[PDB]
């Protein structure tokens, strides 16, 4: 993420052990994503736009499963 | 409920530990296949917890269990 | 006050608590848009 | 807009 948001990243200008290797795992990230579609870097969404997975809209699969625990108990 | 109903104040400072603490009683009160879903809808860890480790069999349905560890 | 004090609330819930309950506040939440 | 509406709720 802060590669992503820096926007100022050189791959040479990276220093220190461990280099090579997140090097080699960034361009074949990079590789991926040219070739497929599907993202495999973060990306970033304003709050209006909340996805499945964040702690806003936990609440509707929560409920579900709140009504599913009263049903049980009701049985 | 309460709090999803307006009747007080909305923190989600403790709303988190509301949520959290939920999902531990209810796996401790061993409500797994209701847990099933949830794992399934929100994406967890619990997941392995409970899909392959109390409900359906490794053996069978393998890749999504490999995908998921 | 601060460790003493809790805020108040109504007993709206008494209805709510019954599945048939959640399931109108699912619907009316879901479709709150 | 989002398929789940986002509403603000009153805090402490």
């Amino acid at each position: 993420r802060y590669i992503q948001l820096n926007d100022k990243f050189q791959f040479t200008d990276m220093r220190g052990q461990y280099a090579q290797s997140a090097q080699a795992w960034l361009e074949a990230a990079h590789k991926t994503q040219s070739t497929t579609k599907r993202r495999i870097s973060p990306l970033g969404v304003g709050i209006e736009s909340i996805q499945r997975g964040h702690r806003r809209l936990r609440w509707g699969s929560m409920l579900d499963a709140m009504r599913k625990c009263m049903r049980r108990r009701e049985n | 409920i309460k709090a999803r109903s307006g009747v007080f104040p909305f923190g989600e400072s403790e709303y988190s530990l509301w949520e959290d603490h939920w999902i531990y009683c209810a796996e401790k009160l061993q409500h797994w296949e209701i847990l099933t879903e949830l794992a399934k809808h929100e994406g967890f860890t619990d997941l392995l917890l409970e899909c392959g480790w109390r409900g359906a069999d490794w053996i069978a349905d393998r890749e999504p269990l490999e995908q998921s560890v | 006050l601060r460790l003493l004090d809790s805020p108040q609330s109504t007993g709206s819930i008494s209805q709510y608590l019954t599945s048939q309950g959640l399931t109108q506040l699912y619907n009316t939440l879901m479709s709150a848009d | 807009m989002s398929r789940i509406p986002d509403m603000d709720l009153i805090t402490v």
